[PDB]
């Protein structure tokens, strides 16, 4: 159960890194804005197909079948 | 920024501090101060004038106790100011106060005064970066890991239903009783002197306590046991003499579930819970039968879930199901809750700041505390 | 047991010169003055470390078995 929650606070932090991403407007050509636009979108998309795969649903059945409701609601919800 | 915030859940009775993402309160301890009323005569004695948490523990028959806060709300101030001092001190999380932000949780339904003095004690007193006030029935369902249900938390000092449907609380529908475990102990003490044992001493008093945790039990019916003859099981006094409970052992924690016994006319706990659910709207009221928490150390007498099954079956309307859901850390599931609200990110935002605070003032943490 | 006893009184006067370092203010810059009392806290905490180290204390349960209470009582209250 301890390496499963240190495995999903892994998992929270790597997909704070994603989410938390934000652009200055001013900086860097329009062009530039619509890459990093479409590029942030397909990468949360793949972040969300890995997340439905069920492996993290095991694992959080897991978290929760152990009580461990530290790692589960922070996974629902500190990733944003 | 910060590194870790501390959770200390004051209740009336047991203080209980940890750090945000430790499974279990590190260090929970009873809250009173005790200081020694005879005379210190031989050097080598016990050092300092003022004993909390274990130490008092030990040496509890040196000490005159005092509880600071009575039914949830603190009146003496300067002692509530020593024991969370003591929660930082080398014994207890050996950090410094300024470094780490706090969450603290009150009783829902305090006096404003409470919650605004107590904030001014944190930021002014240990200059904490960040602080927020907290309900406990929140914290106790994001122990369960549950959005739905009614947490009824009976602690020491109060007793208090809360409804709470998908993170959403009905504040009107939210009662509390001032009926708790601290006044089944005075009302144990006085059964205990009717049958001829005297405990009239502040240190006795623990006493009491110990015998309420260890032989009560609460009766399926009160009044089929009240006519039949007793089991007078006995409990051994720390010196060593013997003490004999029979009838009192049922009789005093009915006290509960019916607040005429000690002469007020307040709800029992069967009735702050089914009060709380029919306050409520109809359409939830199916799903807030279907969960109910439990919480607080008063929950934990022998036969309290069957007699609260019941007395709720009684008052709730026919053919509805009800399940009462008791956790095993039911005592600690409080903290255990705090715990896991301070880990989100989202704590950052909830808290109030130290010069959000200075800027406001009472104002700031009377709207982030509800 | 005499030997002990005078290993004691060696113990309770070197704790004796480290509780009772005071420091003439104007003798020296601030500096010196706060590394002197930071010192002195560590000093104190080392003090502590050594007081509960293991040979001490079977020193101490020693003179207690041969009943040289003087030395005992000397080193735990008077030491300041």
């Amino acid at each position: 159960l301890n390496q499963l929650q240190s495995g999903v606070n892994r998992w929270i932090r790597e997909i704070q890194k994603v989410t938390k991403l934000d652009r200055d407007p001013a900086s860097g050509t329009a062009l530039q804005e619509i890459s990093f636009w479409l590029n942030l979108e397909r990468a949360l998309y793949r972040i969300q197909e890995k997340r439905e795969s069920p492996e993290v649903l095991l694992t959080l059945d897991i978290l929760k079948h152990g009580k461990r409701f530290h790692a589960t609601v922070s996974f629902d919800t500190d990733t944003g | 920024i910060a590194n870790q915030p501390v959770v200390i859940d004051n209740g009336s009775g047991v203080i209980k501090a940890g750090f945000a993402g430790d499974q279990i309160p590190k260090y929970c301890f009873p809250n009173y101060v005790g200081r020694p009323k005879h005379v210190r005569v031989m050097a080598g004695a016990l050092e300092g004038d003022i004993f909390i948490g274990p130490k008092a523990e030990e040496h509890r028959g040196l000490l005159s106790i005092r509880y600071p806060m009575e039914h949830g709300i603190v009146k003496d101030w300067n002692d509530m100011e020593r024991i969370w001092q003591y929660v930082y001190s080398k014994d207890q999380l050996q950090t410094f106060s300024e470094e780490h932000p706090v969450l603290l949780t009150e009783a829902p339904l305090n006096p404003r005064k409470n919650r605004e003095r107590a904030a001014e004690v944190f930021f002014e007193t240990f200059n904490v970066p960040a602080l927020f006030i907290s309900m406990q029935a929140v914290l106790s369902l994001y122990a369960t890991g549950r959005t739905t249900g009614v947490v009824l938390d009976s602690g020491d000092g109060v007793t208090h239903a809360v409804p709470i449907y998908e993170g959403f609380a009905m504040p009107h529908s939210i009662m509390r009783i001032d009926i708790a475990g601290r006044d089944v102990s005075r009302f144990l003490r006085l059964y205990l002197r009717k049958e001829g044992y005297d405990f009239h001493s502040s240190s006795e008093f623990e006493i009491v306590k110990a015998i309420k945790e260890r032989a009560c039990y609460l009766s399926i019916n009160p009044q089929k046991d009240e006519t039949l003859e007793t089991e007078k099981a006995q409990y051994y006094l720390p010196d060593g003499s013997t003490i004999e409970i029979g009838p009192s052992r049922f009789r005093a924690p009915e006290l509960l579930f019916r607040p005429d016994l000690i002469g007020e006319e307040s709800e029992g706990i069967h009735e702050v819970l089914v009060f709380a659910i029919q306050k409520s709207d109809m359409d939830l009221r199916r799903t807030l039968f279907s969960n109910i928490v439990l919480s607080g150390g008063s929950t934990l007498f022998k036969g309290f879930g069957d007699r609260l099954l019941s007395e709720v079956k009684k008052l709730a309307p026919k053919d509805v199901k009800i399940r009462i859901s008791a956790p095993q850390e039911r005592l600690y599931s409080t903290w255990i809750g705090g715990s896991i609200l301070a880990s989100l990110d989202t704590f950052k935002k909830m808290w109030v700041s130290k010069k959000e605070y200075e800027e406001d003032g009472a104002r700031s943490i009377h709207r982030k505390t509800f």
